[PDB]
């Protein structure tokens, strides 16, 4: 019956977004700049979180260390060694107090910063997930959402250890998750070239996309959560409107041939950040998929990238070992 | 929605000749190496032929070669794997895979237990 | 389980992609102003 | 000018100036060239790139103390600027020959190293330890060329006044002696040591490979490049004064004359192509 | 110029000569993928030297092998992860003729593969004492050595070196050894290819290359 669904997906299409936003005055050429370039870590960065108070970020490497800098002094608050070298994902928590993190071993290792006269140890281990960890996000001090490369993603209690609900239905690797600003939903991407909106309480699917034509690697909700964006290995980034139940804009151009790492928006969602392959990352128009800048200067890959909290800056890290700080 | 639809399959004698077509959908169809995967009664997921987006670049699996010649047109979405020199040991399902990546062969997962980008297969029975 | 999610989610209230693009135009250029990029 | 034999020194002013001259707007460009590369289009600091930085900023160095050398050669033997000046230009291209020579010592050494210990070097870190090495050479090569300034004066002749490169008279005894420890220590053991380690990295490396080849003869090139342009200079420069510290005919020391004055622009050649070798 | 910056300031700074101190450790140690096929027998090497880690020192230098065989047949995506590893390690059931072309297919795709095109690749023929005893591929009509079973061994290293001399030139190499059930010499081997492994990158550094 998925030809009833392209029916009626067809039949709710009369205005493309290229047409409907046609006569909007373009942005200028984004000319961004590196303030800060965080030299402390021994080998590639392969993720990054910013803190919720817009100062504090964490970082993680391939020498397996998670270092936490201030990226107004450039100082490194912490430098916590892991038990496995082997990690992709990093989460900051809301509160500030706990730092999570995983990959390879399979589990999201939950470490406590505000101890009391001592350091930072490993608070909790939540071991129940069967591929390797691709993301977590913190929901509050006691529950965190994180996904997998069993084609799964699952919430969890820090408390107790074990897992609350399961999302079960998905194919292929979970690349990545992002949290509603309610967080009420979450939508995931994964390899089987789609994307799924979740329901935290429910634990049920409400709708699938299935516009790209890859592996998805990246996804970033919208500010006001009605749409996200997802890059791919099809070297195209492509926006999906909940309501609509469609793609809107696809951000694809000629020479680009490498695939998306990292998707993230502004703080008003006109820009749409994408980190690639082909060493460099670029500023898309969300909404008139023309090209607006470009930030260049990493020199391996970029890995990660994400935008404040506040909006005020764009830290992307890179396979260099090198994490910059954008304005 | 990546969709492979394969056709051509039926019950042909120990002699013969048979074709297999691949109507791909849903992508482009240039930018991709694609390539065969074969199955059997009670074994695991193999993997016969080979050709890159151009069609300029063909591997074969040591026992198809010379018997299993390949074609694929861009213009028509379409890749053949034409059968000629039939054996009994060839009853299979067989799936026209493709490479996960565009600009790139590696096809590392093409024949996993698995697969998002693989069609449902034709039984080709002997 | 394929067949009863698609008919699951074949039954939804999708509005006219027009109105998401109008909404999606309408949030970025409200909250445009506060966004140091 | 108390001396009894006249050199004929006709040739000089043809030769040196213009070879000068052109050695020295060749090193500059090629040196400005490649510390502008390592100082913004390379992020790549290891030890041998410490050394090599160094290596340019010494070859700079002595391209920009040639024009006053090819100013005073072109002007027929005359300084008429100071008796300071003369002193500083001198220590300045003596010191920045000897940097050059100790520098292309500590690539060989590290390369050495890096090649027949590819493992157990890795154990102890030395890539931070380059700029440690390469500030002690240059405090060295200093400390050793001090003498150069008190030794090196100027003084008149006859309508023209010199800028003394070897010492004023009734002080060479002095000046021989300090050159021989001086040769001794800045050349005899840093040569030495360049062709142990090349050798022992070239012979290793033809041990089994195009690659393994390809730098075997890059080694050779180098080696030879070195050897060609140092050692003649520094064999007739000895010899130059030591027979004029003994006496003998004035036409044997015209010819001695002769050969270090022809062997010099080699030495200059060596700060000219350092950087085409090295890292082109 | 507070009290409390300069104490954050001298605390990085501790971080930082912390930091310096684990960069000295972490670049004296080696770390190798260990991958194969589930009847390679690699766990036979690797209890014979010794997520799976093995630690093994030989001439007071660390290794560190990992074979990861927690996830899914769908590697794709975390083979990413050994990306700066010294060399990548191969097991392959030599004497198992049924899956040997799913062995080089393997071998091709991690040769091509844009993510590891720079790595060198150590190989493994393991269970040689049963393809010895034991003696598909037409080739072996044809071959000609550059009793049988030498050419059966042979053959297949120069399938697997075909493969790898098709494509791989000049950024990564492909070591064969023809490994055995009860072998107590794989750490030696292991050794002298990562050492020639970091020469070659040695020798790409010095500009000899
Ligand atoms: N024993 C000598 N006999 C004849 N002329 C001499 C003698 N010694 C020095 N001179 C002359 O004195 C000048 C400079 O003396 P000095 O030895 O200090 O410089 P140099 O080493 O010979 O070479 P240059 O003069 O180019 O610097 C030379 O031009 C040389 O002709």
């Amino acid at each position: 019956l998925k030809n009833q669904i392209r029916d009626a997906r067809k039949a709710c299409a009369d205005a493309t977004l290229s047409q409907i936003t046609n006569n909007i005055d373009p942005v200028g050429r984004i000319q961004m700049r590196t303030r800060r370039t965080l030299r402390g870590h021994l080998a590639k960065i392969y993720a990054m979180h910013w803190g919720t108070d817009s100062r504090l970020l964490v970082s993680a490497s391939q020498d397996g260390k998670l270092i936490i800098w201030d990226s107004y002094t450039t100082n490194k608050v912490h430098a916590i060694p892991l038990r496995s070298s082997w990690v992709m994902t990093c989460a900051y928590a809301p509160s500030g107090n706990y730092v999570a993190c995983g990959g390879l071993d399979n589990i999201c290792s939950i470490y406590n910063l505000k101890t009391r006269e001592g350091n930072v140890r490993v608070s909790r281990e939540l071991a129940g997930h069967t591929g390797y960890l691709s993301c977590c996000r913190f929901l509050d001090d006691n529950q965190i959402v994180t996904s997998s490369g069993d084609t799964t993603c699952a919430l969890w209690d820090i408390e107790t250890g074990q897992q609350t609900t399961t999302f079960t239905g998905h194919t292929g690797d979970v690349m990545s998750l992002s949290l509603a600003p309610d967080t009420r939903l979450f939508v995931s991407g994964a390899c089987d070239a789609s994307a799924k909106l979740w329901d935290v309480r429910e634990g049920m699917c409400r709708q699938t996309f299935t516009g790209h034509e890859s592996d998805i690697n990246a996804i970033c909700f919208f500010p006001n959560g009605n749409a996200f964006a997802t890059g791919s290995d099809d070297a195209t980034c492509r926006l999906f409107d909940l309501r609509a139940d469609q793609e809107l804009m696809t951000y694809s151009h000629d020479n680009i041939i490498c695939g998306i790492t990292s998707v993230s928006f502004s703080k008003s969602g006109r820009l749409l950040l994408a980190g690639y392959d082909d060493f460099n990352c670029n500023v898309w128009d969300a909404l008139k998929a023309d090209r607006a800048g470009v930030l260049a200067g990493h020199d391996n890959r970029v890995s990660c990238l994400g935008v404040t909290d506040d909006g005020m800056a764009v830290a992307t890290g890179s396979w260099d070992s090198f994490l910059k700080i954008w304005n | 929605q990546v969709q492979l639809q394969e056709s051509g399959g039926g019950l042909v004698q120990p002699g013969g000749s048979l074709r297999l077509s691949c109507a791909a959908s849903g992508f482009t169809f240039s930018n991709y190496k694609m390539n065969w995967v074969r199955q059997a009664p009670g074994k695991g997921l193999e993997w016969v032929s080979d050709i890159s987006q151009s069609g300029a670049s063909i591997s074969y699996t040591g026992s198809v070669k010379g018997r299993f010649t390949i074609s694929r047109d861009n213009a028509k979405n379409t890749l053949y794997l034409q059968m000629n020199s039939l054996k009994p040991e060839d009853t299979a399902v067989y799936y026209c895979a493709r490479c996960p990546a565009p600009f790139t062969p590696f096809c590392f997962d093409v024949t996993s237990t698995t697969y998002a980008y693989r069609g449902q297969g034709t039984q080709v029975t002997v | 389980k394929l067949v009863e999610q698609l008919k699951m989610e074949a039954n939804i209230d999708r509005i006219k992609v027009s109105k998401a693009a109008a909404d999606l135009m309408a949030y970025c250029e409200a909250h445009a102003k506060e966004d140091p990029l | 000018l108390g001396y009894r034999c006249r050199f004929n020194e006709d040739f000089k002013y043809v030769l040196l100036p213009v070879s000068y001259g052109v050695v020295c707007v060749l090193g500059l460009c090629l040196n400005a060239v490649a510390l502008y590369i390592f100082l913004c289009r390379l992020k790549t600091w290891n030890a041998s790139t410490t050394y090599m930085f160094h290596l340019a900023v010494s070859d700079a160095l002595y391209a920009a103390s040639l024009p006053l050398l090819v100013y005073y050669y072109a002007r027929g033997d005359h300084w008429p600027f100071s008796t300071v000046l003369c002193k500083l230009v001198r220590f300045l291209f003596y010191t920045n020959l000897y940097c050059s020579i100790l520098f292309l010592t500590c690539i060989s050494v590290h390369r050495c190293l890096g090649v027949l210990r590819p493992l157990r070097s890795l154990r102890w870190g030395r890539a931070r330890y380059a700029r440690r090495v390469a500030g002690a050479v240059w405090v060295l090569v200093l400390a050793c060329q001090a003498p150069v300034l008190y030794f090196v004066t100027t003084s008149a002749r006859g309508g023209r006044v010199t800028c003394h490169d070897t010492s004023a008279p009734e002080l060479f005894s002095r000046f021989v002696a300090y050159s021989s420890v001086m040769l001794g220590l800045l050349f005899a053991v840093p040569f030495a040591v360049i062709l142990v380690c090349y050798v022992l990295m070239a012979r290793r490396l033809l041990k089994p490979p195009r690659a393994k080849r390809k730098s075997v003869r890059t080694i050779a090139v180098v080696l030879a490049v070195f050897a060609l342009c140092f050692l003649p200079f520094h064999v007739t420069r000895t010899l130059y004064y030591s027979f004029r510290s003994l006496d003998l005919s004035c036409h044997t020391l015209n010819a001695i004359n002769m050969a270090y004055k022809v062997t010099r622009p080699l030495a200059s050649a060596n700060s000219c192509l350092n950087p085409v070798l090295y890292f082109l | 110029l507070s009290a409390e910056d300069k104490a954050a300031v001298e605390r990085s700074k501790m971080i930082e000569k912390q930091l310096q101190k684990d960069k000295q450790v972490y670049r004296a140690t080696h770390r190798l993928l260990l991958l194969g096929a589930d009847n390679s027998g690699k766990s036979t090497i690797v209890k014979q030297m010794r997520i799976f880690e093995t630690k093994f020192q030989v001439d007071k230098v660390n290794f560190h092998m990992f074979d990861v065989g927690g996830q899914r047949d769908e590697r794709r995506k975390w083979i990413q992860c050994f990306n700066d590893v010294t060399a990548i390690i191969f097991v392959v059931d030599s004497s198992d003729y049924n899956r040997l072309q799913e062995a080089l297919n393997d071998f091709k795709s991690i040769w091509n593969n844009r993510w590891l095109r720079t790595i060198s690749v150590i190989l493994f023929l393991n269970k040689q004492d049963l393809l010895a005893e034991k003696v598909y591929f037409p080739e072996f009509a044809r071959y000609t050595t550059p009793p049988r079973v030498t050419r059966a061994k042979y053959f297949i290293r120069d399938e697997f070196l075909r493969i790898s001399t098709a494509s791989g030139d000049g950024r990564h190499y492909c070591y064969p050894h023809f490994t055995c059930a009860v072998d107590t010499e794989n750490a030696r081997r292991i050794f002298n290819d990562c050492k020639d492994i970091i020469l070659q990158m040695n020798l790409r550094e010095y500009n000899l290359v």
